[PDB]
């Protein structure tokens, strides 16, 4: 589930988001996903966690 | 369009298809050279297509024009989908009949519960993939910012409204991008986004036209 | 705090650090009864530590006083960061002196290019894991809004805006959320997220504190 752009807070824990752009992002490891309704559609996940993944 | 009906052969005249080798986006005639869509629906090559029911059939009513100038919304956000509107002119001037027709666009921003006509060639099914021809239509009210906002929190702003039903069941879907929200004869909004298709606290979003007029008559004028 | 300096003791005497068991904050002091820090640091059971150098030493000059209530800006959002503010009123008034003292709120907000002062107990290092324990300080730029956007396009809202460098090596980091971006003996800023810390087109955002001091005013006039 890599992010190539992650932005955190810098507060203890971080509060951290994927603002990666994909034609899927909605996989299983991502709880909220908004998704233009074209074709393809652009997804993004919006959830918060307190890490960022490896990049893709 | 999940939930929703057939419109019948050219019954929404302003409606058009985005095609680039295949039905991708669709989009609103709002004059004789110019097309309304949403900005994410930008790509390069893209041919109008007026006049359509069965997009896969040519019925003898299409008019094929291709596109001379895309242009996205100045401050269109495709990080949040703020600002998701974009002007597609025509190569040249459609045939303006009763099979293809302009929609007006507003002069004040409809209210909450207002019905309104969404419509476009995406796909049926809310937990599957089935992707009709012909145009389907449906009637859902405009929900209030307050209930928009807490279907999607923090993600609203204020060039988007919600529209559909919160129980889901009906609602756009994967191919209706860019296609018309018509309410009281006047284009209010494009379909924009969403978090899967006619789920229960998970309508649709769609870019709010009235905040655009301005900038939509002042760029047509000058190109 | 990367790439700064020790401050020296009680230099910045309206620095906070927020206690939960451990230091997870900063905060500023405006008044002798409340504290100014970032929304996204809002936690049950605050601590305000006023007088700190040394985190983990009492050395004779510090306030420990409970958190009576803590107000999250009414429209913080929480994914966009957007309206990262939160205040945070004390179980008893703290007394002021040279060591323990409020920063004066903005009458007119700053200007791009405008050097600033930012300080926390946060990581100095950019690519590693240090905690300090004495206070840091950096000298910062505002940066203007356009090279801010560039940086994060499709984020950086009217309420926030970039400070520090452009090349890395300079930025704030992990446990200086909250704290204070003061210019010209203004509390301008209050440190909200990043990119990283110290990372090349990665400056740190900051809530831009001139767009609230009505609703601070207000607040702590009826709290
Ligand atoms: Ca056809
Ligand atoms: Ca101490
Ligand atoms: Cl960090
Ligand atoms: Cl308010
Ligand atoms: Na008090």
């Amino acid at each position: 589930p890599c992010c190539d752009h992650c932005s955190c807070t810098k507060s203890i824990p971080p509060q951290c988001r994927c603002t990666d752009l994909r034609l899927d992002s909605c996989h299983s490891a991502c709880k909220s996903c908004i998704c233009t309704l074209s074709i393809p559609a652009q997804c993004v996940c919006d959830d918060i966690d307190d890490f960022c993944y490896e990049p893709c | 369009i999940v939930g929703g009906y057939t419109c019948g052969a050219n019954t929404v005249p302003y409606q058009v298809s985005l095609n680039s080798g295949y039905h991708f986006c669709g989009g609103s005639l709002i004059n004789s050279q110019w097309v309304v869509s949403a900005a994410h629906c930008y790509k390069s090559g893209i041919q109008v297509r007026l006049g359509e029911d069965n997009i896969n059939v040519v019925e003898g009513n299409e008019q094929f024009i291709s596109a001379s100038k895309s242009i996205v919304h100045p401050s269109y956000n495709s990080n949040t989908l703020n600002n998701d509107i974009m002007l597609i002119k025509l190569k040249s001037a459609a045939s303006l009949n009763s099979r293809v027709a302009s929609i007006s666009l507003p002069t004040s921003c409809a209210s909450a519960g207002t019905q309104c006509l969404i419509s476009g060639w995406g796909n049926t099914k809310s937990s599957g993939t089935s992707y009709p021809d012909v145009l389907k239509c449906l009637k859902a009210p405009i929900l209030s910012d307050s209930s928009c906002k807490s279907a999607y929190p923090g993600q609203i702003t204020s060039n988007m409204f919600c529209a559909g039903y919160l129980e889901g069941g009906k609602d756009s879907c994967q191919g209706d991008s860019g296609g018309p929200v018509v309410c009281s004869g006047k284009l209010q909004g494009i379909v924009s986004w969403g978090s899967g298709c006619a789920q229960k606290n998970k309508p649709g979003v769609y870019t709010k036209v009235c905040n655009y007029v301005s900038w939509i008559k002042q760029t047509i004028a000058s190109n």
